């Protein structure tokens, strides 16, 4: 059913928490979004100070893989770090 | 997030 034409795009959001180490979030940003350290740190800080930030905007499938991978990587490392998606 | 004093180069 439905239609055609452009795909819907999705924002990948990182949410702030009080317990995930900053160093860890930086690592996530390099590892899963190809940020260098400089940009990664600034983005971590945007999250830290603003409570949430957009890490990237992607097609639905790419976005979901990022989110799934980010959250799995956080839990496996015993951090509550939450990554979520938003339709752009 | 939580810092551990590194820190931070940005």
């Amino acid at each position: 059913r439905d239609a055609l034409k452009p795909p819907s795009m999705y924002k990948v959001i990182l949410v702030n928490d009080d317990y995930t180490p900053m160093e860890f979030v930086i690592d996530v940003l390099q590892k899963f979004f190809s940020y260098d350290v400089e940009r990664a740190t600034q983005l971590m800080l945007a999250v830290h100070y603003q409570g949430k930030a957009i890490c990237g905007v992607f097609t639905a499938e790419v976005a979901e893989t990022k989110v799934a991978m980010v959250n799995k990587y956080a839990r496996e490392n015993e951090h509550p770090l939450l990554c979520t998606l938003e339709k752009a | 997030f939580r810092s551990k004093g590194e820190e931070l180069f940005t």
